[PDB]
């Protein structure tokens, strides 16, 4: 029985497999912050569904096969490339963060109707909520135009809203003369090009604009880089919150069959995403889009349906 | 809302339809637009959001001041026959309170101003009842009244109805404001043949909800409102955009679309009566109508508008939407003309 | 008329199911069998024409225009196989789609028996022919040309449909045998005034009549290379045909109502055949020599005479097989140089020797050279005219002096002289290209051994 | 037919005139719609009254309780109006083709 | 040559809230995306 | 730029990969059918056999007939002495005239 109003009638709501730790846990913080190692230990010391970093090939692990497509398909923003030339002509690093916005979008959206659907709590790394920090890094580095942060905010005004915010909210603080150093013992060649401007923008939009408006709604843990060591510690203290504010008190199983709806259906979540503001980063020529659309309906597995591909191993398709 | 409530609101927008439909007392006509009103509400505000507060206020104070015209008809009519029956009137004065208080009701010019802003301010799914719908009940009332309307005053907002929806809709790119003025342009077809074959307002009566029907479908499924949104659709569903052409081009009366029925009947049963003029002024002037489905049609089936990066993410995605009778009602939308004499089923 | 409509039909399921690479020759193949089967249409009687039943039925005028009509198909197919390599499948096949749906109306429209019948499917071939010019053209201007194209077509036969209605009304039927013997005679009278207007404006416009023409330069122009032929070919003579049909129940009020468009054809002639001297664009010449061609079958069709008839018939035909030709050799040249300035390419005869020589014949067909059956349907046309009026032979004869200058004008400016000199993708001619011309104009010489048969029901 | 007609009739008119023609407030309005009920109210209790129509005499009640229930709805749109805008005035409602 | 498919200047006739401007709506801007107007 | 659109492709010599190439398609194989079904059922059926079967139409709107009838008319006429055309389409004998 799929979801839709039959099984909520017929018992299927949300305020009867959520329970107390039903929670939704997002871990921000900067480059090379550590975050990645937190959440992903956070996540199984409390049972947690654990989600990495939503990135350039999100969409595609979610679809399909699961392997990640070829770039084409995904619009050809690379983040090496952001990095090698933040200033390209050809709008890479905003078509880069508008793509990746909706990756988020995409996976925030599914994070809350796993939260729904089962009761057990998720683990983000980052959030559409943190996402727009590395935008105004590089609007302040003059990486992208003011018409691309106008944009991003159409975007981002008509998403945000119909979602809830994390539970709460865990930030790895690391200062910018330490990020540099991490940078450098990974010893990416791409990344260690990042300059310490940049990174000190992404920390003047966390500390300035983040946190300062996510704590008026959410549970704010602000550790460092050595308390971030402590998983234990972390899981601690999560535990012994209190959820006294935020919208999440203000639901019920009317409101949660709503946003169980909009989660579900993909399409829907991603609907304004691709509104028509004719901004050269992120718009396509109508020769370039039909061309790319007619080679991916030809990847194995894409021309029909999911389940109606005899090419990938599908029968009964005549009587389904 | 719970989806029970939604349910139960439902019915009872149908269930004041279905009392105007079956009533043989003024009364109990009267009871049926109030309580079809009272429930049509809550759906246009389902959003909460300032414009639909505002298409609801503006859809109230229009339906209520209708319906106290509608009153006033029976009781000017209780006065001059001393019956309730619902039949001709006995009282010229009560038959064009009646007439102009469906003619409020339909949205029918020169009444018309709040059809196109209701519709823009209620989403897509509100709007499919409002232009379909609600037109089922005072169509049913003036089918019994109209041996008693002026015909000089029927045909005038007959007239004006087609004129006004067909320049109205020239300078809209909402898709919904053009919806609008598309009904108020065929609300005229329907009462201009009123006086001489009723039968032929039925039938372009439910041809008429079938197309809306069809198109309102096609713009949910994709979720479009705007000429814009609606222009990315090649790229994302292009057999979405094949059935908008054909459906844009049976509205707009092209044979050998459905569309060309009403049209066709509807003028040779004027010019049954002598009424010549009439039918050529209102045929020409339908190619206003047929204009603004051709810009549609440009921009959505007949050429490749330029596209957004992000498009390529719902690619990946499948149409989930329900399009309950979707496949149903483009084809009866558009490959219906061989069936023409099937119309006698109305009679 | 079921043994040609089904055919056509089966040329949709036959497209669809066909293999991706065999889509242009299985469609091609069945297409000149359905046209090997028209032939059967020739069994025509010197008194009564083929009723076949209650619906369709064929005469000596309809027969040569389902021919023809029938014949194009394939070599539309031909035509297009070249540009439209590039575009994804399914759209190749809802391109042929569209052709083959225009193929079925016309094949109806021209059979058709009863008059409102005749209008429901002279009407639907808007549609297709609408969507051919604004999908498949190449040009910003094919979507005004569509617009253009479709409200001036609308904006006469809306009234068309209100007088049919009316006609049935009074008369009781609109079968054209039973208008045959119940006609009436048209009193002269502000109504009838009217109601022959309306009975013959549609079919001004769509010929068209000088002065409701702007519609043809921008369609036939626009419009891909099997869009311009069918428009030119066929599309131009329904008409021709609905005047032909029509006017047999607007007698005597034609006798005066014809003069403002025999004036308007007769100046409308060297006004069209003037504008081709002086044009810029190699296949807006060719539009606006259709022009100047349907002015004479107007001007034919009104007068009335068994000549004039006979004239009329044998021009329709003379000239669909030559302008459809003409696009064909200029959309020849726009595939090399992808422009249609004319004074663009020159000395075209250097380089492509053999397409030069259909240049020849196309151009000799379109002037009217003896005894081809242009020049048949044009001299009875001018035969006609004069015992109508004896000054019509100034007009007739200026227009021929202009129709040799603007085709020779033609030839010269693009075959001979130098060759430009930066062109240098002019590959040689393929047998498709000379394919396609010599089905153009090997049945365009072949009729002259026998005339009689596109000759009309006047014969 | 009876010169208590003339006025009752004139009072529909003045309200419905009333109703036709906005000054600013919305609940101003409102109390005008709600005046052509009234109207109607005595209007149809007088002929039925008058006519001994036995049966007729339920009529008034019902037209009372319909025009009352949507009066609440009037008042309930009212409402959401106010909280919009702080302000019932019918010129804060131009959002839509302003 | 290939087929001439509109380009961004073609497509922006279409994004306005008329079609044909004038004096009188010249003030006039597109709706909200998401038909919603933010509290004030 | 402007929006990232793919370049203006060049067009493709048809010759060039195939210097037999008939026009109609880039596989030789299929190239080669659709020449040959164009000049078989193009040349060989319609325009050989058409124009034979046109040629032998069985008197075509019988002008032969006509020719034949008059002969006979002509000669019975002249044989007994008759007009060899009456001005008179219909017998008179059987027209009644307005007054
Ligand atoms: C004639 C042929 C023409 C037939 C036209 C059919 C039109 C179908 C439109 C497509 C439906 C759709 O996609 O949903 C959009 C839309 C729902 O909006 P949404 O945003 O997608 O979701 C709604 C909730 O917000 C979402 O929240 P939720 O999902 O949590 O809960 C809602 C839940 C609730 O579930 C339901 O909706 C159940 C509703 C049952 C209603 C009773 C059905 C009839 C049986 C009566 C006994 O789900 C639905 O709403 C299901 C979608 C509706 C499907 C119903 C289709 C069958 C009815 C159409 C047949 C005509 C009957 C009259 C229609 C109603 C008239 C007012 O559907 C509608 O509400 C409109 C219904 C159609 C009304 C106009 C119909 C034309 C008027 C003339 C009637 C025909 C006869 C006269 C001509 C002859
Ligand atoms: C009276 C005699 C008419 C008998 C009609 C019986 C079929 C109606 C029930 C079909 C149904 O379940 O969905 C209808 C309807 C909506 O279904 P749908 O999306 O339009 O059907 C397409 C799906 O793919 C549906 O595909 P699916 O895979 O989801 O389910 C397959 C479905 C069977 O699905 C179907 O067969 C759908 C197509 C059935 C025809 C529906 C159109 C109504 C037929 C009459 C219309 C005639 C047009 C006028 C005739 C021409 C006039 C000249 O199987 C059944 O439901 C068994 C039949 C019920 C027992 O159900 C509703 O929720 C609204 C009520
Ligand atoms: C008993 C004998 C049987 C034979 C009879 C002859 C057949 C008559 C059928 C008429 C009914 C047609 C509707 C039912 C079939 C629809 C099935 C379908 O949608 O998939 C096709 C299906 C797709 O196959 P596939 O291998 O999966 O490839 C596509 C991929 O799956 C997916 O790849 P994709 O995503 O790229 O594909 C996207 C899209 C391509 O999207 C694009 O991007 C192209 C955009 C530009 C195209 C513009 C041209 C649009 C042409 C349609 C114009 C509509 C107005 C019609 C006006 C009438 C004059 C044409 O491709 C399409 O599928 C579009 C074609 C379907 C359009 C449905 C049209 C429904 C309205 C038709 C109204 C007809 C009224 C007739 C008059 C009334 C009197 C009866 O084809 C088949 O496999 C076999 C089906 C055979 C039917 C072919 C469809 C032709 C329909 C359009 C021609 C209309 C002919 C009208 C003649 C009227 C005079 C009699
Ligand atoms: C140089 C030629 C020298 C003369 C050769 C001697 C033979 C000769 O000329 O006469 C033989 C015949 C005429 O000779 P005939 O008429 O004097 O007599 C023939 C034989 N008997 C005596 C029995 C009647 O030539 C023809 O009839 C040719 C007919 C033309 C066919 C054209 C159509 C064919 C293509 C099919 C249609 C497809 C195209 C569609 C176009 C639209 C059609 C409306
Ligand atoms: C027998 C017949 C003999 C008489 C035939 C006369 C010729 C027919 C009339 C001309 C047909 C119309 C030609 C096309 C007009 C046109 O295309 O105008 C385009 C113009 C430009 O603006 P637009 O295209 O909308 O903006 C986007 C640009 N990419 O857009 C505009 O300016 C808007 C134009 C809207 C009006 C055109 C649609 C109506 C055409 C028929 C006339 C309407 C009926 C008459 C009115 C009835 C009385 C009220
Ligand atoms: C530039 C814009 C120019 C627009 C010109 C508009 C002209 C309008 C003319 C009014 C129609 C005249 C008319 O009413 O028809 C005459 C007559 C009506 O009276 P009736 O009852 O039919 O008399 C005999 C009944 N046994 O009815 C009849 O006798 C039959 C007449 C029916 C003819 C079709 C409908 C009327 C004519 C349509 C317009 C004709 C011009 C077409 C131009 C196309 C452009
Ligand atoms: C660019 C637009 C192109 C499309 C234009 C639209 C078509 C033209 C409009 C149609 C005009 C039709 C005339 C309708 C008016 C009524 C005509 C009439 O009743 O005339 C009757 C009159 C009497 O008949 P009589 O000549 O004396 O001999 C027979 C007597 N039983 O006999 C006569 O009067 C003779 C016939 C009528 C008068 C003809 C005068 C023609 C003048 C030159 C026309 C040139 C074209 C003008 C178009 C400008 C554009
Ligand atoms: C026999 C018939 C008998 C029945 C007759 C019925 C009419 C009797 C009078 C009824 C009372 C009048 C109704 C109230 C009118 C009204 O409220 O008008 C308000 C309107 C707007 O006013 P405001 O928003 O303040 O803007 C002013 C800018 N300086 O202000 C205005 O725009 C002008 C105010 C004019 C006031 C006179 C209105 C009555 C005359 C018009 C009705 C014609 C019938
Ligand atoms: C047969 C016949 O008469 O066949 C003769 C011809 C081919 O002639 P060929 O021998 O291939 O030489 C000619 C070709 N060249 C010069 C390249 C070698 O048929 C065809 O191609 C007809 C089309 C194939 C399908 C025929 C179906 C008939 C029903
Ligand atoms: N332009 C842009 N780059 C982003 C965004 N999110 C991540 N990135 C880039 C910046 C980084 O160089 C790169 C890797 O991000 P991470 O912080 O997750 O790297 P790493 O796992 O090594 O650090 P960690 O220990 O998890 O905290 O991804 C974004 O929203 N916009
Ligand atoms: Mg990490
Ligand atoms: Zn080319």
């Amino acid at each position: 029985l799929q979801y839709g109003p039959l099984a909520y009638i017929l018992g299927e709501k949300a305020t009867k497999k959520m329970t107390e730790k039903s929670k939704l846990i997002t871990v921000d913080g900067n480059i090379c912050s550590g975050k990645s190692k937190l959440a992903k230990e956070i996540a199984e010391k409390l049972g947690l569904k654990h989600f990495p970093e939503a990135g350039i090939h999100y969409v595609d692990s979610t679809t399909g096969d699961g392997k990640p497509l070829p770039v084409q398909f995904s619009g050809n923003c690379s983040l090496e490339k952001f990095y090698d030339d933040p200033k390209s002509n050809d709008g890479n690093s905003y078509r880069l963060q508008a793509w990746l916005y909706a990756s988020r979008l995409l996976q925030y959206a599914d994070a809350l109707e796993h939260l729904l659907s089962t009761g057990q709590g998720v683990v983000l790394e980052r959030s559409i909520y943190s996402d727009f920090v590395f935008l105004e890094a590089m609007y302040r580095q003059g990486f992208i135009r003011k018409q691309c942060v106008d944009h991003y905010n159409q975007v981002k005004k008509v998403t945000i809203c119909e979602y809830l915010p994390p539970h709460v909210v865990v930030y790895v603080d690391v200062p910018v003369p330490e990020v540099q150093s991490r940078i450098q013992k990974k010893g990416n060649p791409h990344e260690m090009k990042i300059t310490s401007a940049y990174l000190q923008d992404i920390e003047n939009a966390y500390k300035g604009t983040f946190l300062p408006e996510m704590s008026e709604k959410c549970e704010v843990l602000q550790y460092s880089a050595w308390e971030a060591q402590d998983a234990e510690k972390v899981v601690e203290d999560i535990e012994y919150l209190k959820y006294d504010k935020g919208p999440w008190l203000d639901q019920n199983d009317r409101k949660l069959h709503k946003l169980r709806m909009l989660v579900q259906d993909k399409l829907e979540v991603l609907n304004y995403t691709s509104i028509p503001v004719f901004l050269p980063e992120v718009t396509v020529g109508a020769h370039q889009s039909d061309q790319v659309f007619q080679e991916f309906t030809e990847l194995p597995g894409r021309k029909y349906r999911a389940g109606y591909n005899e090419d990938v191993g599908d029968k009964w398709i005549w009587l389904k | 809302m719970n989806p029970i409530i939604f349910i139960i609101i439902l019915l009872t927008i149908m269930l004041g339809t279905i009392i105007v439909m079956i009533s043989s007392h003024w009364l109990l006509v009267w009871i049926g637009f109030e309580m079809n009103m009272l429930a049509i509400i809550p759906i246009m505000m389902k959003n909460h959001n300032p414009r639909a507060t505002e298409a609801s206020t503006k859809y109230f104070l229009t339906q209520s001041t209708a319906s106290m015209l509608l009153m006033m008809a029976v009781i000017i009519n209780l006065m001059f026959s001393g019956q309730w029956t619902v039949m001709k009137l006995f009282n010229p004065m009560a038959s064009m309170l009646m007439t102009m208080a469906l003619a409020m009701k339909l949205g029918m010019a020169p009444f018309h101003f709040w059809v196109p802003e209701v519709t823009q301010g209620i989403p897509l799914s509100s709007g499919l009842i409002l232009l379909t719908w609600q037109k089922l009940a005072p169509m049913s009332v003036l089918y019994q009244i109209f041996p008693s309307i002026n015909l000089n005053l029927i045909l005038t907002l007959s007239v004006l109805s087609i004129l006004i929806g067909g320049w109205g809709g020239l300078n809209q790119t909402q898709l919904r404001k053009i919806m609008a003025y598309s009904s108020i342009a065929h609300m005229g077809w329907m009462t201009a043949v009123l006086p001489y074959n009723p039968t032929m307002t039925l039938l372009n009566l439910i041809i008429y909800i079938i197309m809306t029907s069809t198109m309102f479908t096609m713009f949910m499924a994709n979720s479009t409102t705007t000429t814009l949104s609606l222009s990315h659709t090649w790229n994302k569903t292009p057999i979405m955009t094949v059935l908008i052409l054909a459906t844009l081009l049976s509205m707009g009366g092209l044979p050998p679309l459905s569309g060309f029925m009403p049209k066709w009947m509807i003028i040779q049963e004027m010019t049954k009566n002598n009424s010549i003029i009439l039918p050529t002024f209102m045929a020409i002037t339908a190619l206003l109508n047929l204009y603004f489905y051709m810009r549609l049609t440009y921009s959505t089936t007949l050429t490749m508008f330029p596209s957004t990066n992000n498009m390529k993410m719902k690619w990946q995605f499948p149409l989930m939407k329900k399009m309950t009778f979707l496949p149903t009602m483009v084809v009866l939308s558009t490959m219906m003309l061989p069936l023409t004499p099937m119309l006698s089923v109305l009679e | 008329m079921l043994k040609y409509i089904i055919p056509t039909i089966m040329l949709m399921p036959l497209t669809w199911l066909s293999k991706n690479n065999m889509i242009w020759v299985n469609s091609t193949a069945h297409s000149l069998l359905i046209s090997f089967t028209s032939l059967l249409l020739m069994n025509q009687f010197g008194d009564n024409s083929l009723n076949f039943s209650l619906l369709f039925f064929s005469d000596s005028l309809s027969t040569p225009l389902l021919i023809l009509t029938m014949w194009l198909l394939p070599l539309m197919l031909m035509a297009s196989q070249h540009h439209l390599s590039k575009e994804n499948l399914t759209r190749k096949k809802l391109f042929i789609t569209m052709l083959i749906s225009l193929q079925l109306f016309l094949i109806m429209t021209f059979t058709a028996m009863e008059l409102i019948l005749f209008y429901i499917l002279f009407e639907a071939t808007l549609v297709p022919t609408l969507i051919i010019i604004t999908r498949w053209g190449n040009q910003t201007e094919r979507l005004n040309a569509g617009l253009y194209f479709l409200f001036y077509t609308l904006a006469g036969s809306l009234p068309l449909l209100v007088a049919l209605i009316y006609i049935q009304n009074t008369v009781g039927s609109l079968n054209f045998l039973m208008l045959q013997y119940w006609v009436q005679p048209v009193h002269n009278s502000w109504s009838n005034v009217f109601m022959w207007l309306a009975c013959m404006m549609a079919f001004m416009v769509k010929m068209p009549l000088y002065g409701l023409h702007l519609w043809l330069p921008k369609a036939h122009v626009e419009a891909p290379i099997a869009g311009s032929m069918v428009l030119a070919a066929v599309l131009l003579k329904l008409g021709g045909y609905g005047m032909l049909r029509i006017t047999l129940i607007l007698n005597p009020m034609t006798d005066f109502m014809a003069y403002p468009f025999i004036m308007l054809s007769l100046w409308g002639m060297i006004m069209t055949s003037s504008i081709c001297l002086r044009q810029t664009d190699l296949k807006s010449l060719i539009a606006y020599s259709s022009v100047s061609h349907m002015a004479l079958v107007i001007v034919a069709i009104l007068i009335q005479t068994p000549w004039s008839y006979m004239g009329a018939t044998a021009l329709m035909i003379a000239h669909g097989l030559t302008s459809s030709m003409l696009f064909c050799l200029a959309n020849s040249n726009y595939e090399r140089i992808h422009s249609r300035t004319m004074i663009l390419a020159r000395g075209l005869q250097t380089l492509l020797p053999l397409m030069a020589t259909w240049w020849l014949l196309a151009s000799l067909t379109n002037l009217a050279l003896p005894p081809t059956i242009n020049l048949i349907g044009e001299l009875f046309v001018v035969m006609s005219t004069f015992s109508w009026s004896n000054i019509t032979i100034i007009l007739m004869g200026v227009n021929m002096v202009i129709t040799a200058l603007y085709s020779l004008y033609m030839l010269i400016m693009t075959q001979r002289g130098k060759y430009t000199y930066h062109i240098n993708n002019i590959s040689p001619s393929f047998t498709r290209e000379n394919a396609l011309m010599s089905l153009h104009i090997l049945p365009l010489l072949l009729l002259t051994l026998n005339p009689k048969i596109i000759l009309g029901p006047l014969y | 037919m009876s010169m208590v007609y003339m006025n009752i009739m004139m009072a529909f008119t003045v309200s419905l005139v009333g109703l036709l023609m906005y000054r600013s407030h919305l609940m101003s309005s409102l109390l005008c719609l709600e005046g052509m009920m009234l109207s109607l109210f005595v209007m149809a209790a007088l002929t039925i009254l008058n006519s001994h129509f036995t049966l007729a005499s339920m009529m008034p009640i019902i037209l009372l309780v319909f025009a009352a229930c949507e009066a609440a709805l009037g008042l309930s749109l009212l409402v959401m109006v106010s909280n919009t805008y702080g302000t019932d005035y019918v010129q804060n409602l131009n959002l839509l083709q302003c | 040559a290939r087929q001439w498919q509109p380009d961004v200047e073609w497509a922006e006739q279409y994004g306005g809230a008329v079609m044909y401007p004038t004096k009188e709506t010249a003030h006039w801007k597109p709706p909200p995306w998401n038909d919603v107007d933010p509290p004030k | 730029l402007r929006w990232q659109e793919d370049p203006e492709p060049e067009d493709e010599n048809l010759y060039e990969k195939n210097p037999d190439s008939h026009g109609y398609d880039k596989d030789p194989a299929v190239d080669i059918w659709n020449m040959r079904v164009v000049f078989f059922f193009g040349f060989s059926i319609v325009l050989v056999l058409g124009s034979t079967f046109v040629a032998y139409l069985p008197d075509y709107r019988m002008q032969e007939w006509a020719r034949r009838e008059a002969e006979r008319l002509v000669k019975y006429r002249e044989a007994h002495g008759l007009p060899i055309m009456e001005s008179n389409c219909f017998d008179p004998s059987k027209i009644q005239l307005p007054e």
